[PDB]
């Protein structure tokens, strides 16, 4: 088979990153550990940290688009009622 | 002997304080129409007022009161 | 002992796989029977069998 | 649009088949068929329901045999090719009151009564809409409305005017089990029967959903433990940096 | 070498799902791709077994679906699995496309991978539309009428294209048998374009939530992400089983249980829920030709993204303003669907016209302007000049 072009990923042994020198890693066998260590602690304290950092980027846009929706629903209901017949003719016509 | 359970239940909640308010408001609409249908010009005036909205407000109230209780009187 | 338990069921994959299959056969029949029994008992008096015998009195 | 042309929203009743562990009340199904045959069947059809599907649900095998044998069905032509007729059998379908649509509109002031095999599933509201429509005919139309001739008033019908008149009146059917047949009792029974016509798999579907959810929930919990066990070495892993000497 | 690396067929399996080097930092949002593969298998298998009992004649199409529910053993399970499975197909795909929009997966090295995904999105929309028409209810017949009538706005040749598509003068028997044959074929084109999707991903690999290179720390696919994909696979079937056995008609329309009638308009006509956002964009332009063109633009503007992003960092993880305006676009999309299921009333007409403007202004105005501002803030916030 012919060769291919130049990519930004290789395989095992020639992955294509910088030369590494001075870093050491340690690990323990999974058969000698407790898989469920700290689940109760993380479910409350870690969960509170994650929520507190991102909840402002989601709720503010959501509340803006929900207030817009409710204000448009009430206006339409008032327009097609008996008390809104003076406005329905002056807008839709 | 046994009559319509829904009819007997609807006549009960129509006599409560909240019910008598919605009943009294519907009758005020009927009189405004019962006298406006006997004038020269009502045969053709394009916009003819009705009392559907007042009927809807009262009918909705009896439905919330009677729906949770009706099926316990049946079989 | 825990050594004898490993040596009988967990050392050879053939015994491990055969045990899983034989445990799935037993679970299959028992799980079905216990589910209909609870389901029928929760709806006593509403089944055709219940009403058929009542009108047969 | 206005609330008049929308139609009044039906309330919520406490049906006995509501709930993840609940089935149909088969005594109301049996009673509901009697209401259909004596009141509904004069103008509505059930052509998607076969005679055999009633056996073991609300009637015995012998009862359904005698019910179907009261109608005449077309047979194969004889040796000379002339047409023939035969009594019904368990493999047939429930016949309707009219031969074609022109006949139906002629007997109903030009309006067509719909088929009632999927009517519960084809309306927004389900059982709550059928019950409210059958018991929601006021003795008087609200002051102001002008009904076209030959039409009745019902607040639950979109638009207000409906071509079907009130058909349920107290003590018009004599139940065999002694239940007092009132307007509300008959409207409740015929709605349960029509719901079984639309969803004849309701009882066995809910029993299969119990087994499926129980088994699938266990597997989801077991796979969380297995994933955390296989990832234990990577989750607890340490790195130390000691800068190399210049060379 | 090992037999899994030397064999001609096993080496393609080993290189893709066993020894593939994956970054160690990818979270559960990187699990939607494997879920979309399971959705496609579910739809093909249930469709084939249902097609053994189906008739495409316009006089028998509706009754053949009712025959499957009642007479075929476990036939209602197949039908509710196929109908609800298609709804879950678009749920995952919407989240799959928003993951790559948040993490900048469309940027320079992987533009070809992004472009193939847009083609898969177009084909899947067509496949779902064609299968909805095959039921032949009141919403499928009248939905097909409005959709196919928009091609008549093309100049000169517009009216002839509609007749060729219909096979006649309106939506009739030639149309319904036409659509079932195409509904059988297009899913196989999707399966062939999914293989091209994986080929373009293998050249540079996946990205990571941090947005930087992952060549310094990799773990093999097998036994690390095989079991992490199994976690969301079991959760996926649990939620699907809830909708199939306990609420099978919550995501549908009740008017599709009324057999198709060309003589009675079914009041409001709307498509399925996942096509509603694009239905509202079409209705916002008071012109048939211009309004139709804008509807396919909404899918083609996704190709402009790799060139209007002027940021030197890939992703929104460390960007303050880009994170805020990303969720404005997301909830703008949800509001567009709500307008699509509404009537043509006084407030809702202007609401959908402004929300249409925000949809297009996000790619062409908001992203270029915001990304240049953040580049300066990163610079002047640490340089001592
Ligand atoms: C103000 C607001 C602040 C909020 C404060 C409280 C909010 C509550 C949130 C709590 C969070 C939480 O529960 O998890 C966080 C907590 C730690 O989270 P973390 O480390 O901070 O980060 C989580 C990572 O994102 C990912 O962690 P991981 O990949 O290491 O673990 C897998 C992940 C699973 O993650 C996912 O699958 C992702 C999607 C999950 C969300 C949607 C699931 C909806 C559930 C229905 O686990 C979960 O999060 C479990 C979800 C719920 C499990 C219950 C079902 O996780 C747990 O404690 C999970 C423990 C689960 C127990 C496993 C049980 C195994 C035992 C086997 C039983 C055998 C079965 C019986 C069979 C019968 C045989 C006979
Ligand atoms: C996946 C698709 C195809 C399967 C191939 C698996 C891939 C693989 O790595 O295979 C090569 C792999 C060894 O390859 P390797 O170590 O990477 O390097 C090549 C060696 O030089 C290879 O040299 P070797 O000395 O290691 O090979 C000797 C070996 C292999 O030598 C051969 O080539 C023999 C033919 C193998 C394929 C037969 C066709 O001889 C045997 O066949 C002995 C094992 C026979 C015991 C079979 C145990 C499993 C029974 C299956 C029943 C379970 C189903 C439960 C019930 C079902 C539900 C109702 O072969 C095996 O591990 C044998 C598999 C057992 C055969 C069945
Ligand atoms: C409600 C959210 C409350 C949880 C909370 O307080 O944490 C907020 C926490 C803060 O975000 P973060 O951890 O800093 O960044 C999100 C990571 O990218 C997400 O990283 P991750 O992979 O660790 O998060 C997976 C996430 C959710 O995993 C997913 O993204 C999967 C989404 C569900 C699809 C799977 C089944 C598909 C079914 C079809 C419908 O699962 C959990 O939140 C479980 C742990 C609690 O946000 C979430 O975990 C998202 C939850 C929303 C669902
Ligand atoms: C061109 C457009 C220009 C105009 C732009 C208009 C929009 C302006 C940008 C708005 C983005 C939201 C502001 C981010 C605030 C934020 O989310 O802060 C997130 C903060 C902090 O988070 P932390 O714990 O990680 O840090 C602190 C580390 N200890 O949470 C909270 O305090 C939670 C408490 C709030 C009550
Ligand atoms: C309705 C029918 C469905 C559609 C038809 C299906 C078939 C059409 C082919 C798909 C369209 C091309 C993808 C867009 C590419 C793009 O836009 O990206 C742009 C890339 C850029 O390439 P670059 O990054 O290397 O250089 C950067 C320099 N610009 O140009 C291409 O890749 C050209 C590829 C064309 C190859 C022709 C297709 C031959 C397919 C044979 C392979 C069979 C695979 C095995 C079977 C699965
Ligand atoms: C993953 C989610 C991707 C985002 C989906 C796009 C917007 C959904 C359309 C909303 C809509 O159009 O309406 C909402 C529809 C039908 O409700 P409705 O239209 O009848 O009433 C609207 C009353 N305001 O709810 C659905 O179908 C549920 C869809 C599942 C989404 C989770
Ligand atoms: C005996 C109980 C009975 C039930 C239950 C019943 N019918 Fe009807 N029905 C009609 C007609 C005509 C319509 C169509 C109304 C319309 O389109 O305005 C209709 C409509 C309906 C509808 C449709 C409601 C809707 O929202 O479209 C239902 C459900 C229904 N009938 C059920 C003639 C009848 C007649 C003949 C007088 C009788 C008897 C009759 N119907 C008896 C019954
Ligand atoms: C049936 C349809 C599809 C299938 C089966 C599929 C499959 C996959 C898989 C398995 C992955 C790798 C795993 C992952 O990232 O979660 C992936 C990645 C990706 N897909 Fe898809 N995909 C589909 C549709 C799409 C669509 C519609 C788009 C965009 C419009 C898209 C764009 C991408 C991108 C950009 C990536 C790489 C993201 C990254 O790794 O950071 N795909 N796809
Ligand atoms: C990605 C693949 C597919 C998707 C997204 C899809 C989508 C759909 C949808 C949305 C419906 C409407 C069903 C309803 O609303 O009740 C439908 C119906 C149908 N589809 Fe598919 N489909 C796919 C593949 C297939 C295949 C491969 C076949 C046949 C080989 C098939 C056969 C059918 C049939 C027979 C119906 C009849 C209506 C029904 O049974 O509900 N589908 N499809
Ligand atoms: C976790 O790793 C994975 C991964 O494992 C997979 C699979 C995928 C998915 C990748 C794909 C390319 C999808 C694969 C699927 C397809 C391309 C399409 C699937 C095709 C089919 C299901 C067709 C098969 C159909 C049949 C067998 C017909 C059934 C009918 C029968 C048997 C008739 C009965 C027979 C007789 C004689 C009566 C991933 O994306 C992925 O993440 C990287």
């Amino acid at each position: 088979g012919p060769p291919s072009g130049k990519t930004y990923m290789g395989w095992w042994g020639h992955m294509g990153g910088p030369k590494q020198k001075g870093i050491t890693s340690y690990a323990v066998s999974p058969y000698a550990q407790k898989p469920l260590q700290g689940i109760f602690h993380n479910a409350v304290f870690n969960s509170f940290r994650r929520f507190k950092s991102q909840f402002l980027y989601v709720l503010i846009p959501a509340g803006i688009y929900w207030y817009w929706w409710k204000n448009g629903n009430e206006y339409n209901e008032f327009l097609y009622s008996k008390a809104g017949r003076e406005e329905l003719e002056r807008v839709n016509v | 002997e046994v009559t319509d359970q829904l009819e007997d239940l609807r006549e009960h909640f129509k006599n409560t304080e909240e019910g008598k308010a919605l009943v009294h408001h519907y009758e005020e609409c009927a009189e405004r129409v019962k006298i406006q249908q006997q004038q020269p010009g009502y045969a053709d005036l394009e916009h003819k007022e009705d009392c559907v909205e007042e009927f809807f407000h009262l009918q909705h109230y009896l439905d919330t009161a009677t729906a949770p209780r009706l099926f316990d009187k049946l079989k | 002992s825990f050594s004898s338990l490993y040596k009988t069921f967990f050392k050879r994959n053939a015994v491990f796989v055969g045990t899983i299959f034989a445990g799935a056969f037993v679970f299959q029949t028992v799980f079905d029977t216990a589910i209909t029994s609870w389901y029928e008992n929760h709806n006593k008096g509403k089944l055709w069998k219940d009403v058929k015998a009542r009108i047969a009195a | 649009m206005t609330a008049a042309e929308h139609g009044l929203h039906a309330p919520a009743y406490a049906w006995s088949h509501n709930g993840p562990f609940e089935t149909f009340d088969h005594a109301s199904i049996r009673r509901g068929y009697q209401v259909y045959r004596e009141v509904c069947a004069a103008c509505h059809s059930l052509d998607r329901v076969a005679w055999r599907t009633l056996v073991g649900v609300s009637h015995t095998n012998e009862e359904v045999r005698n019910m179907a044998e009261e109608f005449e069905y077309d047979d194969e032509p004889d040796e000379q090719g002339n047409p023939k007729k035969r009594p019904g059998k368990l493999s047939d379908y429930i016949p309707g009151p009219y031969p074609n649509e022109q006949a139906a509109r002629a007997a109903n002031q030009g309006a067509l009564p719909p088929d009632l095999s999927l009517i519960v599933k084809a309306r927004h509201g389900g059982c709550d809409y059928i019950f409210s429509l059958l018991t929601g005919y006021p003795d008087e139309p609200p002051a102001g409305v002008a009904l076209p001739p030959g039409s009745n008033y019902n607040p639950y019908f979109p638009g207000g005017s409906i071509a079907m008149a009130r058909v349920l009146f107290d003590d018009m059917v004599e139940y065999e089990d002694g239940t007092p047949a009132t307007t509300s009792q008959m409207a409740k029974d015929v709605t349960t029967f029509l719901n079984w016509c639309a969803e004849p798999e309701h009882d066995e579907r809910k029993r299969l959903g119990l087994k499926t959810v129980i088994i699938l929930s266990s597997l989801y919990l077991l796979s969380i433990w297995v994933k955390k066990f296989k990832w234990a070495g990577i989750k607890t892993r340490k790195f130390v940096f000691n800068p190399p000497k210049p060379r | 070498m090992a037999f899994r690396k030397s064999n001609v067929y096993l080496s393609l399996v080993n290189s893709y799902i066993i020894d593939s080097p994956q970054p160690s930092s990818i979270n559960y949002w990187w699990n939607m791709g494997s879920l979309l593969g399971l959705c496609l298998v579910i739809q093909i298998v249930t469709g084939i077994f249902m097609a053994m009992h189906y008739s495409s004649n316009i006089e028998l199409a509706f009754s053949s679906v009712e025959h499957i529910m009642r007479d075929v053993h476990n036939g209602y399970i197949l039908r509710y699995l196929h109908a609800n499975g298609a709804s879950f197909f678009f749920m995952v795909m919407f989240m799959h496309m928003a993951k790559g929009l948040y993490y900048g997966s469309y940027r320079s090295p992987r533009v070809t991978l992004w472009n193939v995904g847009v083609i898969i999105f177009i084909l899947t929309i067509a496949t779902a539309f064609l299968g909805y028409c095959c039921v032949y209810g009141q919403m499928s017949h009248w939905g097909a009428t409005v959709i196919t009538n928009l091609f008549s706005a093309i100049p000169f040749v517009g009216n002839d294209i509609v007749s060729w598509l219909w096979g006649g003068f309106s939506v009739s028997n030639p149309t319904i048998q036409r659509f079932f044959a195409l509904h059988y074929l297009v899913p196989f084109i999707i399966a062939a374009m999914v293989i091209m999707h994986l080929m373009a991903l293998h050249i540079h690999g996946s990205s990571n939530p941090l947005g930087i290179t992952g060549n310094l720390d990799r773990i093999p696919m097998h036994s690390y992400f095989i079991f992490k994909d199994l976690v969301t696979v079991f959760l996926f079937m649990l939620i699907l089983a809830l909708f199939v056995f306990y609420s099978p008609n919550t995501l549908g329309h009740p008017d599709n249980y009324i057999p198709g009638n060309p003589l009675v308009t079914p009041a409001s006509i709307v498509p399925e829920w996942y096509l509603l956002p694009f239905y509202a964009i079409l209705r916002s332009i008071p012109d048939k030709l211009l309004g139709v063109i804008t509807m396919f633009a909404a899918i083609l503007v996704l190709l402009v993204l790799p060139f209007t992003d002027r940021s030197v960092v890939r992703g929104n993880t460390f960007k303050v303003l880009s994170k805020f305006f990303f969720f404005i676009f997301v909830f703008n999309f949800v509001l567009l669907g709500q307008i699509g299921a509404c009537h043509v009333e006084v407030p809702y007409v202007l609401m959908g016209q402004i929300a249409t403007f925000i949809y297009f202004a996000y790619f062409l105005i908001i992203v270029p302007v915001i990304s240049t501002i953040e580049n300066v803030l990163f610079y002047i916030g640490r340089v001592n000049k």
